RNA sequence: AGAGAAAUCAAGGC
RNA sequence: GCCUG
């Protein structure tokens, strides 16, 4: 039923496409690049500037039109229907009367940053030293990766995680395959059904081992160029295992 | 002053970070730019010739003069023909694998660049709304208008625009058809011609260490392709050559000039300085001839070398924006007049006014070729007796010299000014210093003594949030923290401080310090903060400055499973969607702000409506770059199609679902 | 042809400014001539920057400085202090200067009446025209209009040079004065590994050494006024605003350094000025020093203080800028945690209490100084200078850097050498118009010894 | 008035 | 006289 109603609801949207957009709809599907970022907002500069302003509005938040949330609570004003808007309270009202998703997709979500956080306190500190130590910067990689996959086969690696069944053979054989096994082992609790805009993202940070120009007193790993940022300072160096 | 030298304990080089008085505010360009652009303009006709003879240097086409019109005791404005063909041989002969690498990013990459990219420029002059649009609207609108004229669908790649270019300027005539409102526009070759080759200049805001203020140009949308072709060409040379700044990083270099030594007896010298003049002293031509001859001589073919020269004749016949006009007083009143109404300082660039732009032939503006003009400088170092270490950014500049003997180290050095002169770049005498013997000097912000390069910030971090949502928001700072921190700035005790002051800075801004409606309604609901921004103490440390809030939480204790389930519930209705990268996960406090010509927005959330659609029904163009052949339509009644008919539904649904399809 | 080709047309439109074709074939041999150079001089010893003479240079900063004072309130809300400070009021003028004519001060009292009520916001009545020149730009050009005589002349803009104030030297010796609670509180980072213990434990030692300072005090009143009134920027747009300055002691009593009064402002850009009435209390006036102030006597409780009103405009990225004014105590930090990290590299053991002796060219028979007094000296003059940063300011630190570094090169007898016609000293002469502290810096620089053997 | 510095704000458009 | 900020 459920598969039924999303498929209405792409229908729908299909006759509103070709409704609205009939120019728009005629257009070469490469065009997408250049209007995916489509946007008649300037280049602020000062995004800032503004922040304690916007916080301060009556309605700064923008909300799906949800019924879960209730539209007063204890007298405050949480909504305004009529998207909809709402009060920053309303996250922090979330946080204690809330829906609840199931421990899968939190275990999901927070794989990355859960297995940083185990990282950083599954290893002891050595001695701390100090001295005219010169750190020199190198390009080292960044953040410890699943495994070792080459940045040209990471896109051919996230389609066979995500939709392996919309790319060519040939494509198909392009993607390490123990790495792509275990992400969509890993990815597939709710985070592979409609919150792909997120799951590629957590994706590609588990894969996508980024080069960064780090200081290194001594040969990093990875593991050790996660934390690069206090390890030496010029002045220090913390030895790990 | 006296203060911040200290002859003891540390040395004055580590207090140079005192004399950055970053932390008050910035200055502000104010009111009219038609002065400094009129004075940009008019700088290289009065350096063209030792004599400062405006109108005999206006009537010069190329500006190409001998050795002997060189100005040694000032600023020159031209530069010599043979002797760039033979700096771009040595430079082409001492840098072959650069070369190489060159030939096959031109072989291989430069065919499969996408023009989309120049939705990723600054802000650009429309020349059909006579206004200034953000690059992707101006991108639109010029395909659009290449695709309207030329009758014919412009090819994904960027040749294929270049291509498009080209061809519509053959046209006699070019028309361009667009709340509802309808309205068709002619322009003719010679108006086209002016709008591709007229420049758009604004002042540069916000911009440290300059008592004057001044401007930068931006070209139009109708060049800009060739343009990207040219920098990115530069960038590809650039990022192997020893000689040079901009891309490696410039701390990397530097470091590696300041630990070689030498034998305690040959006499060694370190020249730290600017170029006076810097972008109001070069000719296209130099640039355009040097990029010829490096072509020609990696044996491309004739094309190739039509594309690349392009852009820089394009920039010659440049129209300069003059702006609002020059200042006058009748007693108190004031007045915005242009050029050529009332007489002042610059009168002889009358003849060459248009309605509103300058032509201007001699010299260049900053901010739009960089990296041709770091190419343009790096080639005149590679002489026979320069035997010395360069690296230079743009404008900035550190030489190593490592002779025999002080007479040596003197002439090299002038050998270096009159190479420079030669090709069209002068040293500013005053900025320049050389120090002797090397140790000490400055390149790039960044600091050497002895045998340590100490990097020093233009700007401290601003130590406030970003202001897209608490988690995002506190992520960001993190990690600029980080990075200040990790690039030699911050050490540990200003690292940390600069962690409080944003803690701070960050918990006011979202209401969470004092008596405000949201710690209002927290404690009048028994809503334990949990979160920083929530007025939690602050769980990050120095050491986890990058770990994620909610996981380090979530591992402390301070979080439960309850919590996050009700936290990063992925149906909560209050979470949508360089070196900026953003781990934060997607909780419901990751949030957006409601932030809030009339026939370009509906434009606007149409495309908007189209991009979500086609993202909920094509799952692969958020991991690659989206490509079919054909148009968006054939591929989405395709995938539609393909969802549709995979489906386990029965035959009456799946036939009820198509029949809805328009 | 191939790939992308040049029609006629476009290839002549293109050969039209220059002197070769589209592929350029100069017939030139190519060689690289000879052209007669310059000699390379020595800076055998290091230049002087010009002082300049005229009027001394007032206090154009926004608000006071180290003359900065407040009054103790019995603790309570902001509402309750201001009330307290209103009902027991006996203002009178002291010194009119004719930019801030004394009649303004109606403004202030009826606004603090205004927040006695529970209602910041309060309606212009008669005295905010002036205040606030509201419907001043008209009236100019109305006069100037009427004025109006000549010839259009190119419009010519000059900057009133000015010498070194004599104030500067009692600021920089009033604002390192030790106070008696501590002015910096920040709410402390996590402690997770001994890097984060030590990370904090410098950070406490810094703030322990400079959080008791007069300079500490005025950072945090710049930092609570500019905050209060970048909030209440667009609360009305047309009614006057209410953004008193009040801090809280350790004991709990209230402190009132000033009040900062918004008039109607009409903003449109980020950059445009809204006009400001601010109040603030006075240690010492003199008149040299303020001369558009208007200082009035405030009788509270017997006590008696000096209330000093300015006319100010002052712009938003200004006020957001002074909002976010705790940077200045970053550059401060470093010098002093390299300092102690340096002494702790030389012998492989940190020491918190460690305060060397750093020597300095003071004009006493002083050789120097300890580390805690030049790193609250230190923080004084950033103070300073972020408060006097314009143009000038910049201009003049950026070429200065290059002669402190030709300095230091001199310390270590290294010998620095220039090239033709070089005036580095000219390029920062040009920065010295008007601007106090860089008069100040200038000072301090031609004090310091210009030869070094 | 005032802010400010090489030209603007001290409200603008229709 | 109407309206944005
Ligand atoms: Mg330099």
């Amino acid at each position: 039923a459920e598969s039924e109603c999303t498929l209405r609801a792409l229908v729908e949207e299909y006759n509103g496409a070709c409704k609205e957009a009939p120019k728009e709809m005629s257009k070469q599907f490469t065009d997408y690049n250049t209007f995916k970022r489509y946007t008649t907002s300037k280049k602020d500069h000062a995004p800032q500037m503004r922040l304690v302003y916007s916080v301060r509005k009556p309605w700064p938040i923008s909300m799906t039109p949800s019924k879960e949330i209730p539209l007063v609570f204890n007298g405050t004003k949480l909504k305004d229907t009529i998207r909809t808007r709402a009060n920053i309270v309303v996250p922090d009202y979330w946080s204690k009367y809330g829906s609840q998703t199931s421990l899968e997709v939190v275990n999901a979500i927070l794989y990355a940053e859960d297995l940083k956080v185990q990282r950083f306190f599954s290893t002891e500190w050595g001695e701390i030293r100090y001295g005219r130590m010169l750190p020199f910067r190198k390009p080292v990689q960044a953040c410890p990766t699943i495994e070792e996959v080459n940045p040209a086969s990471i896109p051919h690696t996230l389609l066979q995680v995500f939709c392996p069944q919309y790319t060519t053979l040939d494509s198909k054989r392009k993607a390490h395959m123990g790495a792509v096994e275990k992400l969509k082992r890993v990815m597939e609790p709710i985070c592979k059904v409609q919150t792909q805009e997120s799951a590629v993202h957590i994706a590609r940070s588990l894969i996508d081992s980024n080069k960064k120009w780090l200081p290194t007193v001594v040969d990093h790993t990875p593991r050790t160029a996660e934390m690069a940022h206090f390890l030496c300072s010029k002045y220090h160096y913390v030895h790990t295992n | 002053m006296n203060l911040f030298t200290p002859r003891s304990e540390i040395n004055p080089t580590t207090t140079q970070e005192l004399l950055y008085a970053y932390t008050g505010p910035a200055p502000v360009a104010y009111g009219t730019r038609t002065r400094a652009v009129l004075e940009n303009i008019i700088r290289p006709y009065q350096y063209f010739y030792k004599e400062p003879n405006v109108q005999r240097a206006l009537d010069i086409k190329t500006g190409c003069k001998e050795p002997e019109d060189i100005n040694v005791e000032g600023p020159s404005s031209g530069f010599h023909t043979a002797s760039v063909l033979k700096l771009a041989d040595n430079f082409f002969r001492k840098y072959r694998p650069a070369m190489e690498k060159l030939k096959y990013w031109i072989l291989v990459k430069l065919p499969k660049l996408k023009y989309a990219e120049l939705s990723k420029g600054r802000q650009t002059y429309s020349f059909i709304h006579k206004r200034n649009l953000p690059a992707p609207i101006a991108l639109e609108e010029t395909v659009e208008f290449l695709e309207q004229n030329l009758r014919r669908k412009i090819g994904p790649t960027l040749l294929s625009y270049c291509q498009a270019i080209a061809d519509v300027m053959e046209l006699d005539e070019t028309t361009y058809e667009g709340r509802e409102e309808t309205y068709t526009i002619k322009f003719s070759r010679e108006e086209l011609w002016d709008q591709m080759r007229t420049l758009n200049t604004m002042w540069k805001h916000l911009e440290r260490g300059r008592l004057n203020r001044r401007t930068i140009a931006t070209p139009s949308m109708l060049i800009r392709g060739f343009v990207k072709i040219v920098e990115d060409a530069a960038k590809e040379i650039l990022e192997n050559v020893p000689t040079s700044g901009v891309p490696v990083g410039g701390e990397e270099k530097l470091a590696k000039l300041a630990s070689k030594q030498t034998f305690h007896t040959a006499v060694t010298g370190e020249l730290s300085g600017d170029q006076e003049k810097f972008n109001e002293c070069l000719d296209p031509d130099a640039m355009r001839l040097m990029w010829t001859v490096f072509l020609r001589k990696l044996g491309c073919p004739d094309w190739i070398m039509e594309l690349f020269n392009i852009p820089f004749m394009v920039f010659k016949s440049k129209l300069a924006d003059m702006g609002e006009g020059l200042v006058y007083t009748k007693g108190k009143l004031t007045d915005r007049k242009p050029l050529g109404e009332m007489p002042s300082e610059f009168d002889d660039l009358v003849r060459n006014v248009v309605g509103n732009s300058i032509s201007c032939r001699l010299g260049m503006f900053m901010g739009m070729y960089n990296l041709t003009s770091t190419l343009l400088a790096l080639i005149s170092i590679e002489r026979e007796e320069l035997t010395g270490s360069h690296v230079e950014s743009s404008d900035d500049f550190i030489h190593f010299f490592n002779c025999k003997t002080h007479e040596e180290m003197f002439k090299q050095a002038e050998t270096l000014r009159l190479t420079l002169k030669l090709v069209g770049i002068n040293m500013s005498p005053s900025k320049c210093i050389l120090i002797s013997p090397a140790g000490i000097g400055e390149f790039n912000s960044k600091f050497h003594h002895r045998d340590f390069v100490g990097n020093v910030a233009t700007e401290l971090p601003a130590l406030v949030p970003n202001g897209t949502n608490p988690m995002t928001d506190l992520a960001m700072g993190l990690n600029v923290i980080k990075h200040s921190v990790n690039t030699g700035q911050m050490n540990l005790c200003t690292g940390a401080l600069a962690m409080r002051i944003f803690n701070h800075a960050y918990k006011y801004a979202y209401m969470a310090l004092g008596v405000t409606r949201r710690t209002r309604f927290m404690e009048e609901n028994a809503i334990t903060p949990l979160l920083t921004n929530q007025g939690a103490s602050p769980v990050h440390s120095f050491s986890t400055m990058h770990l994620d809030e909610v996981a380090l939480r979530r591992h402390l204790g301070l979080l439960d499973e309850e919590t996050l389930r009700r936290i990063l519930n992925p149906n909560n209705p209050v979470t949508q969607k360089q070196i900026m990268e953003d781990y934060s996960v997607p909780s419901c406090f990751k949030y957006t702000l409601s932030r809030n010509h009339k026939a370009l927005l509906n434009k606007e959330e149409r495309y908007q409506r189209v991009t979500s659609i086609i993202n909920k029904l094509f799952p692969e163009v958020l991991i690659q770059e989206a490509s079919a052949p054909g148009t968006v339509r054939e591929s989405l009644k395709r995938r539609l199609e393909l969802v549709v008919e995979r489906s386990d539904l029965d035959e009456e649904r799946k036939k009820r679902i198509l029949s809805r399809i328009f | 042809k191939l790939q992308f080709s040049v029609g006629t047309t476009f290839r002549t439109l293109l050969k039209r400014d220059t002197d070769w074709d589209v592929i350029p074939t100069p017939r030139v041999e190519p060689n690289v001539p000879r052209i007669e150079g310059r000699r390379w001089t020595q800076m055998k010893k290091l230049p002087l920057l010009k002082e300049k003479e005229g009027p001394p240079s007032p206090w154009r900063a926004l608000l006071l400085g180290a003359d900065s004072e407040y009054i103790v309130c019995p603790p309570g809300t902001d509402q309750e202090a201001i009330s307290w400070i209103h009902s027991q009021s006996e203002i009178e003028c002291i010194r009119e200067s004719k930019s801030t004519p004394a009649s303004v001060i109606t403004c202030l009292t009826s606004s603090l009446q205004s927040f006695a009520e529970g209602n910041p916001v309060r309606s212009r009545i008669h005295e905010d025209i002036i205040a606030f020149g509201i419907n001043k730009k008209q009236e100019k050009k109305q006069s100037a209009s009427s004025s109006a005589s000549g010839e259009w002349k190119r419009a010519e803009y000059q900057v009133e040079e000015m010498s070194l104030p004599p104030w500067v030297e009692e600021e920089m010796v009033l604002l390192r004065s030790d106070q008696e609670d501590n002015w910096i509180e920040l709410e402390k980072n996590a402690i997770y590994t001994e890097v984060d213990g030590v990370a904090e434990g410098l950070v406490d030692k810094y703030i322990e050494i400079v959080g008791r300072t007069k300079v500490a005090s005025v950072i945090e009143k710049w930092q609570i006024a500019a905050t209060r009134t970048f909030s209440q920027l667009h609360t009305d747009r047309s009614r006057i605003t209410a953004c008193p300055i009040i801090t809280r002691d350790p004991s709990g009593n209230c402190q009132f350094w000033g009040m900062v009064l918004l008039g109607p402002h009409h903003v449109k850009r980020d950059t445009d000025n809204a006009p400001l009435l601010i109040a603030e209390i006075m240690g010492e006036d003199t008149e040299e020093k303020y001369p558009k102030h208007s200082v009035f006597s405030l009788k509270v409780e017997g006590k008696q203080f000096l209330l000093s009103l300015k006319i100010t405009s002052f712009s938003r990225n200004k006020l957001y800028t002074f909002s976010n004014i705790r940077r200045v105590l970053i550059q401060p930090a470093s010098i002093y945690s390299q300092v102690v990290l340096s002494r702790a590299a030389e012998n492989n053991s940190l020491n918190l209490e460690v305060n060397p002796e750093i020597q300095l060219y003071l004009e006493g028979a002083q050789r120097g100084m300890t580390l805690y007094q030049w790193v609250r000296m230190i923080l004084c003059l950033e103070f300073l200078m972020a408060i006097y940063n314009n143009p000038q300011m910049e201009g003049f630190l950026a070429n200065m850097r290059r002669l402190h570094m030709s300095r230091h090169a001199m310390m270590e007898r290294r010998q620095v050498f220039l090239p033709f016609g070089s005036r580095p000293e000219d390029k920062v002469n040009e920065c010295i118009i008007n601007n106090p502290i860089v008069a100040y810096l200038a000072k301090g620089w031609n004090s310091m010894p210009n030869v070094y053997y």
